[PDB]
């Protein structure tokens, strides 16, 4: 059905009522979500069907006919818009400079946005409005709001 | 059955809502794809 380039809601009959379990991406033909939005099931886009292509659990993504095709990276120095997409609410950009987890294999860029579960898979973006990260899975911090890592995949 | 609803263009806005702190956190990724605090 769509397949135009842009933010989806991602969405379930299966609740009371239609719940949002999460956010993608839509771009060059291919759909981009977190893993754990999905779990790796087919989606429905209008009358059509979005079979899963690639997906990991541990980078926390998939992509849905095709290969992921999202290759922008944070610059360590600009601050970035995160296109909040929260469940009932209209779409929000979010400006901020992102902070650091700092893990044993490599840094990676943080935003300390706080948003409900439903809103996984947002995309977090660069000054030319490219896609360099998807938000919703992080941590817990000690004052109990969540700090989200700026999750990107590879694209081949 | 999950179903997709488009929700926006994706640009950079300006003059946005600008809110947010910069923390270096030390933490860890497990199998599973989820992240803890080392401290
Ligand atoms: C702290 C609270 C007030 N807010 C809060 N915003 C959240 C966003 C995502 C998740 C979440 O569960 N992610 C995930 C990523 N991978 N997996 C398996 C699960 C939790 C959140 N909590």
């Amino acid at each position: 059905g769509e397949t135009t380039d842009g933010v989806y809601r991602v969405m379930t009959r299966r609740l009371l009522g239609s719940t949002q379990v999460g956010v993608g991406v839509m771009q060059e033909g291919v759909f981009h979500t977190m893993w754990h939005v999905t779990k790796g099931a087919a989606l429905r886009s209008g009358e059509g069907r979005l079979d899963p292509y690639w997906g990991d659990v541990k980078q926390d993504l998939v992509s849905y006919c095709g290969p992921w095709k999202l290759d922008a990276a944070w610059d360590g120095l600009s601050e970035v818009q995160l296109l909040a997409v929260p469940p009932g609410e209209r779409a929000k950009n979010i400006q901020t400079l992102p902070g650091i987890f700092k893990t044993k294999d490599g840094d990676i860029g943080a935003v300390a946005l706080d948003y409900p579960a439903g809103t996984s898979g947002s995309p977090i973006l660069d000054k030319c409005g490219r896609v360099i990260g998807l938000y919703g899975n992080g941590v817990v911090i000690k004052n109990g709001s969540y700090v989200s890592a700026i999750t990107q995949g590879k694209r081949e | 059955d999950m179903y997709i609803e488009r929700a926006g263009d994706i640009t950079w806005e300006k003059d946005a809502e600008v809110t947010g702190n910069s923390p270096r956190l030390d933490v860890a990724l497990d199998e599973s794809g989820d992240f803890s605090l080392v401290e």
